């Protein structure tokens, strides 16, 4: 009776309540982020919240690295991020051994989309309060961005967003590809793309951020890394100067 | 009384506690009573029997684990035996592969993993039974007091049972006399039968109520029933 | 630990049907309105592609997948149910036939194992029925080209034409009129057409329409020449160009 | 050692030196009596530094070379940056419980910003253990001798590459299960360089 | 509708609990424990005229030296049985003598606990504990004749005279006075039949009652119908005389 | 309906879990323990209260060493916190049996990580109402991480939890402002037995015993032992002088 | 807790019955009804297809009777799903039958086989029952022409015309009366049509809700005729009804 | 699978489970039977309320265990089915491992003892099922007629009854029959059956199904015809009387 | 307002005892010990059931037995009632 909002079933109303449920629990941290696809690469950008002066924050990261060629990036809480962190790696690696080749960004966002139903489906067991983002540019597509989701469907997006703002993220950026009909940014040097974010994050969000309040991943091609605390400091200085 | 969740081990209550546990509790607290203590070189457990009828027997609330150690039984009597059973064959295996007696601190710790395994998953339940563990190892004479929440520390004396926390107060009066004793079981033995006998309400020891173990470096873990403990009353 | 549900989510309702079933038709009912039609030379299938965000992807999600290379399937339920089911319907597929017949089942075959699964998740314990409606629809060298309506109960009905989603009620009428004993390929597709724009609520065009058609056997398709016995699959998806051009020929 | 099955053997070596340590093989592959590839490389990268040679029985060590790329992918992204000791132990664990089934010969050399070069080999028996130099296969059988009183400690780039280039022309006019051309890897503080060399070079001395 | 294993408020466990109070919903079980001897006996509670005395048999037979009685719900004797002939004669095989009756004792009771929903680290499937009553009786060369009682909830009472099922209470307070250290084997077995003329709701006699015995030399033996008739007469005489 | 917190994997309409929130409460109920990082390790520190005389002195371990270098401490319920120790002990030994060198202080925490988001994951089993510190020297610098209830854990350069985490956790951001270019291993002992102290004014109703133990490179040299000797009382003196 | 989830799915009533297969039981009266007569030289089978319309297709579709055995063809009353399990189950165990002893299965051992399913699921296993029915026809040298029905609660018997299904007193009422030791299976066909159209929810009769499969045995002597009835065939027994 | 176990103790010491399996029986049809010297009998009625039954092809309401002993069930025709398939196994196991055809006393114990385990065992349910074993041990004419309740206790009978109607066969059972003095004549064991039917049946015929055992493995079942043979002598000496 | 500790707990038993007679002989600190995990209300019910057991005794002044039976007497979490498990 009474039941139908516990574990996930077929509801009278023709819906299901803990996965809706599951989307309050991605937002738990608050945490703004939005990535854009260059033109030979595509750069992602985080809020970087240290609540605590006791927390290093080399150590605090949501952006986790799947492989050299695969970044992943997690809306959500760390706990649950960190299991599907470790669990995701295990099936990226399997691909490498299992298949010869290295695993591309649709093909990882759609196993890990299979395995978040396997945890929504069966009932004895719960879905993930996090939104698993990979950021990855393939050989044949290149550039492309899939956001995953408790539900379990993946899908592809242009410009994507997250956090309570997600709204005012999505607009802003939308008049930018509508106005200019295109589906990438033309620039390309993957430094240019850094900047070209965090002018329109900061114009939407409505706070100037600083050395360690971001956190922005770089996947280029056939390689991926994070900026440290030294980067993200001088892409801010260099916009400053020039507008 | 009676609210909240009763049905498994494995909800946490509003309080941050958990009903299970605390009436599992309940039960070494309305069980047998029984008192112990130890020296530096030994150590001495009593125990009050009891039953149901005057025509019955008294069950042994003591069971020997090893020549060197031993246990005692209080709260649930039949879940003694699960444990006991699962703490001779942690000695024994110690004998046949590091061929070393198993220390009493070491003891404690392997209880202990075994009751937090059905506390922390559905299907089992925490042993109620309580358990004194006693033994001499080259360290020196140790007790422990074992607990369904998995509470294990070390200690002088203690006592577990019905109004066997009355008993107490003896030994701490007498904290200081006992544990200068060396190398004399019979005054030893002697200060366990003060402490248990504050704690006596309807009848007193007798001859088949009385039940004394005692165990250390020059005379071994032994069982004292029937008239073996009647110079001690 | 394990699973500790054994029992089976799926009880019996006093008025002698099931819950879980009777709200699963629900969440058919309410979502992506598909459709589909049968005719002499072919089978042609159609659905929408809703957008969820202006800067969703098209061209990165299918809503037509590929069973075997004879038959498509097109799904109005939601997502998540439809890739796991598929993804065990061709390793049945596959198992059972190409790796003991040789061959591909049939349209007739295939939908009896596609069917399997689903009705064994209403009764097993540990797993709810899947919300989603398939039709199987494909082509054999006996029975000829058929249309199977694959219901969340489990239970499965041939069908000349259907439309399954929101607008369920209306379409289903339309087709009956629409629909007679002679029709080519092409022709079933501006039937499809005519259906759908009227289910339309947002933008019209091909990125937004998934079309697909299963002809004759194409063998510029098949990647490769000189054996007469495979000729190539008659499964076809039109791309974004193709699909706007019949698109103005309404 | 079945009976018909493909060998690799031949001659691999790896000498450290001051600026890093550069390995060594050939391209031919006798199987039984003939040879089955000759223009075929035994190298295999685990890690960027990190470096493995294949020698023994080729289905045992192809197999082997594949596990051991899906343990440090695992350590990589998880743990951290490996080191030539950690992935030299990935390869023992494999080579004792397959013993019996899996015997080949491995040895594993790679470069560390703390350590430097490293060479770990691992005989038939899937032990561990450090050495500046260390040979295995058949082909260098014969080259013991000339590679112990000739090796010198903390030597430059040039005299490592003519200290093997020497070395395994001894392995290949003595031993015909060794030949073809010498394929090495060099690891230094820059990065991963490829040296081939012809059999028209080494030869003419 | 909770888990087996379920706590109560009193410190004791739920199931179980209830099991004690459902030993006297059956028959009535007594015996008297001597040094001469144990003399054991139970009540069919024919409830039709049409059934058979031989056909109900509330004592069994675990070893020639060692036998015991039911009472209760007898459903869950039979398993106990099974198992409790098994680990004796088993013991047999390992040890080559008789196990003994205490010993005996703590393997059976050990059945009781074997109740829960998918236990860890083995395999033991049991619904629910056994909710029947046995007085476990036998003779060693050690301590002596002994009688014993397994109770459903794991632990064991050695009794001189016990009387289980609905004689719990009442029947059970007469053996108080009525036993004494000294009591023969012949005068045991008219102090049984005495409390069962007045315990039993009909006429005593020896369709409603079987007997049984343990001694040293014959072991565990069955009274024959002629054998209990004889003492009924007997009876009649030990209760009106003066 | 009533019920979202009768059970684990059901989710709160405000998307939170009772199960994990109703496990931090028993955190604060358990004996205070803190920590200190330093420049070349760690320093732990715990506070046992005493309930009656019969306790027999220093024979109560609070801090129990996983392998070698890796210290760990916990604040909460007793056979939580000795289960994740027992579990760390068997995922630091069968490291050390495939992967050769021992698992550095970042890496360990992974392995309690994963372990501890399992339990919550399915109903059979509950998660962990104690809160663990672990830390100590890893192959490069060092690391301290505190395991929250619900699995989530960051880098600590200081640690409180316990009854007198509000007042202990005020006094280690004292420390940092006091040392913020960097702090020894010896003066961190006799600092950590100050916290203790100060932290007391909330358990001062019962007995205290001090334990501390630390590890760094500069005496022990990569090893994790407790204070023992004229260290100790050293500590206690210096610390009661202040007050 | 597993125990609230729950909902013990067998368990006996305070009356003394289950719940879960009386509630099975109204499934029947929900779905698809099957009629069947045994005559004489053959058996009669019959049902009809519930929720059709124009534009399902009838060129070769049977949404109930199936067949399981050359000899042997059966009617399916209730949900189709669970009727796929046992169907695929059937002709495992018919032609295991085959595999061992090398003869024909009769009709009494392929009924207790998945009969003894039933039971499975209803003694045990913690799951619901099957909500499909079963009528299964056949013959044999042994008794001869058999005709069987199905239960969710696993109990089956012998009948000579036996109706299961929509209008289950209602169907059964007009077959009693009529029914006849000496009809034949011309006859039978009459009787099991003519039921169809006064018990149904339509106005008229067609043919494409109608199916029809009979058992026949001409010259050849050992092995009968199974043919399911096209709508081709369909059309040209209702002009003989008198239905048209 | 399912391993919750079903069977719970209720607070009065009985069990849900068990005594509502018990209510099975008691709306099943009526099964009675009765034992002479050298013969014994075992009576069964049908239900009337569906027709059209054909009679060979019907399962008989006395299943054959063996040649010289069989099982006559009651309650539930669903569960009884699995009773009489693992008693038949045990049959021709019994008669394997220990080279001896099975008695009627060992046949109730099994039966009884398959009964316990379901009770005992976590995740299942009892039996509503209540089964009359009688036959004949093998060098033995002495009959053995054992009842098997759904509780899992057996017990030796006479005469006796299950089903609806219980308590007023009983009841003609111990009064009109005497089990000191049983008939020694097989006409007698049938014409005491057919009465103990009349109260229940209520004057019906082909509802009527009586089996009789003999010694030396010899089972002969009465026919519709053979059936109404005596109740006309016997409704002669009734309404007359 | 945490459950109170075992000196809190002997101090808050000792006062409502002042309008009582006793002969001072009784230990606060140990009955404490004997109160695991009870609120302010639940202490407040052992002197009022010590007080009843005097009236039954007959005793002209509450000893130290009247408190530790009076937790023996049903108030929180005490059944007895001639219930042994063994």
């Amino acid at each position: 009776a009474g039941y139908d909002r516990h574990i996930t079933i077929f509801s009278p109303e023709g819906r299901l309540y803990q996965v809706e449920y599951a989307f309050k629990a991605t937002n738990q941290t608050n945490i703004n982020s939005l990535a854009v696809r260059g033109k030979d690469c595509t750069v992602v950008i985080s809020q970087k919240k240290v609540p605590d002066k006791l927390l290093d924050p080399t150590t605090v990261s949501y952006i986790f690295c799947i492989s050299r060629t695969i970044g992943m990036v997690v809306n959500g809480p760390i706990p649950d991020a960190r299991n599907a962190a470790l669990r995701a790696k295990a099936e990226a690696a399997e691909f490498r051994y299992k298949y010869g080749y290295d695993m591309p960004c649709d093909v990882l966002a759609k196993r890990m989309a299979n395995l978040s139903q396997i945890y929504t489906q069966r009932a004895y067991m719960r879905p993930l309060g996090v939104i698993l983002t990979f950021v990855s540019v393939d050989e044949e597509l290149g550039p492309s961005i899939y956001k995953t989701d408790p539900a379990g469907y993946y899908v592809g997006y242009k410009a994507t967003a997250t956090g309570p703002k997600q709204q005012e993220i999505t607009t802003n950026l939308e008049n930018h590809f509508k106005k200019s009909k295109i589906d990438h940014i033309n620039e390309e040097s993957w430094e240019k793309v850094v900047e070209f974010a965090i002018t329109h994050m900061i114009d939407a969000l409505g706070t100037e951020f600083s050395k360690n309040d971001l956190e922005v991943g770089v996947a280029t091609k056939d390689k991926f890394f994070t900026l440290s605390a030294e980067n993200i400091e001088e892409r801010l200085v260099a916009i400053a100067e020039q507008d | 009384f009676r609210n909240n969740y009763d049905g498994d081990t494995v909800t946490f209550s509003p309080t941050g506690r958990l009903f299970q546990v605390e009436y599992a509790l309940e039960a070494i607290k309305q069980g047998s009573v029984t008192v112990g203590l130890r020296s530096n070189t030994h150590a001495v457990l009593v125990a009050l029997k009891r039953n149901a009828d005057e025509l019955s027997s008294y069950q042994k609330k003591i069971i020997k684990c090893d020549e060197h150690m031993g246990l005692s039984l209080a709260g649930l009597a039949p879940d003694a035996r699960v444990l006991s059973n699962y703490l001779r064959q942690q000695c024994n295996y110690s004998s046949l592969v590091f061929n070393r007696k198993l220390a009493v601190e070491r003891a404690g710790h392997l209880l202990c993993d075994k009751a937090q395994k059905n506390t922390q998953s559905y299907g089992g339940r925490p042993y109620g039974v309580g358990l004194l563990i006693i033994g001499y190892d080259k360290s020196g004479a140790h007790l422990l007091e074992f607990q369904p929440s998995g509470n294990v520390t070390e200690l002088y004396g203690t006592a577990i049972g019905a109004r066997s926390q009355g008993a107490k107060t003896y030994l701490e009066r007498t904290l200081d006399t006992f544990i200068k004793i060396d190398g004399n079981p019979d005054e030893l033995i002697k200060a366990g039968v003060e402490a248990i006998s504050q704690s006596l309400r309807d009848e007193s020891l007798t001859v088949d109520n009385l039940s004394i173990a005692i165990v250390g470096k020059d005379t071994p873990f032994t069982i004292y029933d029937g008239e073996a403990v009647a110079k001690y009353i | 630990m394990t699973d500790r549900y054994s029992f089976s989510l799926t009880t019996f309702s006093p008025s002698g049907k099931l819950g879980q079933i009777d709200y699963a038709l629900t969440a058919v009912k309410q979502g992506v309105t598909s459709l589909g039609i049968k005719a002499t030379n072919g089978v042609v299938i159609a659905t929408e592609k809703k957008s969820s965000s202006p800067l969703a992807m098209s061209e990165t999600l299918s809503k037509v997948s590929l069973l075997t290379p004879d038959i498509g399937a097109v799904y109005s339920g939601m997502g998540p149910d439809y890739r796991v089911l598929v993804d065990k319907s061709r390793k049945v597929a596959h198992t059972s036939y190409k790796r003991i017949y040789g061959e591909y089942p049939p349209t007739k075959l295939l939908v009896s194992e596609v069917a399997k699964i689903m009705q064994e998740a209403t009764q097993s314990g540990g797993v709810r029925p899947f919300g989603v409606s398939l039709l199987i629809a494909g082509h054999d060298e006996f029975n000829g080209f058929s249309l199977y309506q694959v219901d969340p109960s489990g239970s499965y009905f041939p069908w000349k034409a259907t439309a399954i989603g929101k607008g369920s009620v209306a379409a289903k009428t339309f087709l009956e009129k629409r629909w007679n004993d002679e029709l080519e390929l092409e022709d079933a597709i501006h039937i499809a057409l005519l259906t759908l724009k009227e289910s339309v609520e947002g933008e019209f065009n091909g990125d937004t329409i998934e079309l697909a058609i299963i002809g004759d056997e194409n063998p510029d398709l098949l990647g490769y020449t000189g054996i007469p016995t495979d000729k190539g699959p008659r499964f076809r998806k039109l791309t974004s160009q193709e699909i706007n051009d019949r698109l103005e020929a309404l | 050692l079945k009976k018909g099955e493909v060998s690799l053997g031949t001659s691999i070596m790896a000498v450290t030196f001051k600026d890093g340590v550069i390995l060594g093989a050939d391209s031919r592959t006798t199987t039984g009596a003939y040879i089955a590839n000759r223009v075929t490389d035994k190298l295999t990268r685990v890690h960027d530094k990190i470096w493995c040679c294949r020698s023994g029985s080729a289905a045992d060590t192809q197999a082997i070379a594949d596990i051991v790329q899906y343990h440090l992918e695992l350590y990589t992204s998880q743990y951290g940056t490996p080191s030539t000791e950690t992935a030299a132990s990935v390869f023992k664990e494999l080579c004792y419980e397959n013993k019996d089934n899996l015997t080949a010969g491995i040895i594993v050399a790679g470069y560390d910003d703390k350590n430097k070069g490293e060479v770990y080999t691992i005989p038939l028996g899937g032990s561990v253990h450090k050495l500046p130099y260390a040979i295995a296969g058949s082909g260098s059988t014969f080259i013991y001798g000339y590679c112990d009183k000739n090796f010198r400690e903390n030597m430059s780039k040039e005299e490592t590459v003519d200290f093997i280039k020497h070395s395994l022309s001894q392995a290949i006019k003595w031993d015909g299960s060794s030949g073809g051309v010498i394929r090495m890897v060099v690891l230094t503080a820059a990065g991963v360089e490829r040296l081939i060399f012809y059999p028209d070079e080494y030869e003419q001395l | 509708d909770r888990g087996v294993s379920t706590f109560s408020p009193e410190g004791r466990l739920f199931q179980v609990e209830y099991s004690l109070e459902a030993i006297k919903l059956g028959s009535t079980a007594i015996g008297i424990a001597t040094k001469e001897g144990v003399v054991l006996g139970v009540e069919k509670r024919a409830t039709s005229p049409l059934l058979e005395s031989d056909s109900i048999e509330k004592i069994v037979e675990i070893d020639r030296h060692i036998g015991c009685a039911m009472s209760g719900l007898t459903a869950d004797a039979r398993s106990m049985i099974e198992h409790a002939r098994t680990a004796a004669v088993t013991h047999n095989l390992y040890y080559d003598e008789d196990i003994n009756v205490e010993s005996l004792t703590q393997s059976v009771c050990d059945l009781a606990l074997r109740f829960g929903e998918g236990a860890s680290g083995e395999e033991r499937l049991m619904s629910r504990p056994f909710g029947v009553a046995l007085l476990i009786a036998g003779h060693d060369a050690d301590d002596g004749y002994q009688l014993f009682h397994a109770e459903p909830s794991g632990t064991f009472y050695r009794y001189n005279a016990k009387a289980i099922g609905s004689g719990s209470e009442g029947a059970q307070a007469e053996l108080l006075n009525e036993w004494h250290s000294s009591l023969t084997l012949k005068e045991a077995e008219l102090l049984v039949l005495k409390i069962l003329k007045q315990v039993m709701e009909e006429k005593l006699d020896e369709n409603n009652a079987q007997l049984s015995c343990i001694t040293k030399q014959d072991g565990f033996k069955i009274y024959d119908n002629e054998k209990t008739a004889e003492l009924i007469k007997e009876l009649k005489e030990k209760e009106a005389a003066e | 309906g009533t019920g979202y917190d009768l059970s684990n994997s059901v989710f709160s309409p405000d998307g939170r879990n009772f199960q994990v929130e109703y496990a931090v409460k028993a955190v604060e109920n358990g004996t205070t323990s803190i920590g200190i990082k330093c420049n070349d390790g760690v320093v732990f520190a715990v506070e046992k209260l005493i309930t009656s005389k019969l306790l027999v002195p220093q024979k109560n371990v609070k801090i129990q060493v996983v392998d070698r270098h890796i210290g760990c401490v916990y604040s909460g319920l007793i056979p939580d916190g000795r289960h994740l120790v027992n579990r760390g002990r068997e995922e630091a030994a069968s490291f050390k049996k495939l992967y050769k060198t021992p698992i550095p202080i970042p890496a360990f925490a992974d392995r309690l990580g994963q372990y501890v988001q399992a339990h919550t994951l399915y109903n059979s089993v509950r998660p962990f109402g104690v809160s663990t510190i672990f830390g100590g020297v890893d192959k490069n610098g060092a690391h301290l991480y505190m395991l929250e209830p619900s699995g989530s854990y960051w880098g600590y350069k200081g640690a409180a939890t316990g009854k007198g985490r509000q007042s202990a956790k005020a006094e280690l951001e004292k420390l940092v402002d006091h040392h913020p270019e960097g702090l020894s291993a010896r003066e961190a002992v006799k600092q950590a037995a100050k916290i203790i102290y100060l932290a007391h004014e909330d358990n001062k109703e019962k007995d205290f015993e001090l334990e501390i133990s630390w590890c760094s490179l500069s005496e022990t040299n990569g090893l994790h032992k407790f204070v023992k000797g004229d260290l100790l009382q050293e500590a206690i003196d210096f610390a009661q002088k202040e007050i | 807790g597993s125990r609230r989830y729950d909902s013990r799915t067998t368990i006996f009533s305070p009356e003394g019955r289950l719940y879960q297969v009386e509630y099975a039981l109204e499934s029947i009266s929900h779905a698809g009804t099957a009629i069947g007569i045994m005559a004489s030289d053959g058996i009669v089978l019959a049902a009809e297809r519930k929720v059709t319309s124009t534009l399902l297709e009838q060129d070769t579709s049977t949404e109930k009777l199936y067949k399981l055995n050359d000899k042997i063809a059966v009617a399916v009353a209730g949900l189709t799903a669970d009727a796929e399990i046992l169907i695929n189950t059937a002709r495992i165990h018919a032609q295991n039958y085959l595999k061992t002893y090398n003869e024909d299965i009769p009709v009494e051992i392929l009924v207790r086989r998945l009969s003894d399913i039933k039971q499975g699921y209803t003694q045990h296993g913690g799951l619901r029952p099957f909500g499909v029915s079963f009528i299964y026809a056949g013959y044999d040298d042994r008794y001869g022409y058999q005709l069987y029905t199905s239960n969710p609660s696993g109990n089956y018997t012998g009948w000579k015309a036996i109706s299961v299904g929509a209008n289950t007193s209602a169907a059964q009422t007009l077959l009693q009366m009529d029914y006849k030791d000496d009809m034949k299976v011309d006859d039978a066909i009459e009787l099991a049509l003519k039921t169809l159209s006064k018990t149904t929810d339509s106005s008229a009769l067609t043919y494409d809700r109608l199916e029809f499969a009979t058992i026949r045995k001409g010259a050849n002597d050992g092995e009968v005729y199974q043919k399911i009835f096209k709508p081709q065939e369909i059309k040209d027994i209702l002009v003989k009804t008198g239905i048209t | 699978g399912y391993d919750r176990a079903l069977s719970i103790f209720s607070p009065d010491g009985h069990i849900f489970q068990v005594e509502y399996a018990l209510e099975a029986v008691k709306r099943g049809t009526c099964a009675v039977g009765v034992k002479g010297k050298n013969c014994v009998v075992l009576g069964c009625e049908r239900r009337s309320t569906l027709k059209l039954q054909d009679t060979r092809i019907t399962p008989s309401k006395v299943s054959k265990i063996d040649s010289h002993v069989v099982l006559s069930f009651s309650g539930l025709n669903a569960d009884s089915r699995i009773l009489i398939e693992k008693a038949r196994v045990e049959a021709q196991s019994h008669r394997l491992t220990l080279e001896d055809p099975v008695t009627v006393e060992y046949l109730t114990r099994y039966v009884a003892g398959v009964q316990q385990r379901y009770t005992q065992s976590g995740g299942v349910r009892p039996f509503g099922v209540s089964t009359l074993i009688a036959g004949f041990d093998p060098r033995d004419d002495e009959p053995k007629l054992y009842q098997t309740e759904p509780s899992g206790i057996y017990s030796s009978w006479s005469a006796q009854t299950i089903g609806r109607n219980s308590k007023t066969v009983r009841e003609f059972l111990e009064k009109n029959y005497d089990r000191k003095e049983p008939p020694a004549t097989v006409e007698e064991c049938v014409k005491l059956t057919v009465r103990s039917l009349l109260e229940v049946v209520q004057t019906g015929a082909k509802n009527i199904e009586i089996t009789v055992v003999k010694p030396d493995s010899d089972i002969v079942a009465l026919s519709s015809e053979e059936i109404n043979q005596y109740v006309t002598q016997i409704e002669q000496e009734k309404q007359e009387q | 307002f945490p459950l109170p500790s075992e000196d809190s707990r002997a101090q808050i038993l000792q006062i409502h005892s002042r309008k009582m007679t006793t002969d001072d002989d009784i230990n606060w600190q140990e009955l404490a010990r004997s109160t695991d995990e009870f609120n302010g209300a639940q202490l407040k019910a052992v002197t009022v059931e010590a007080g009843m057991i005097a009236l039954r005794n007959g005793q002209s002044s509450v000893k130290h037995e009247d408190f530790v039976e009076g937790i023996s007497e049903v108030q929180a979490r005490k059944s007895k009632s001639v219930s042994f498990y063994a």
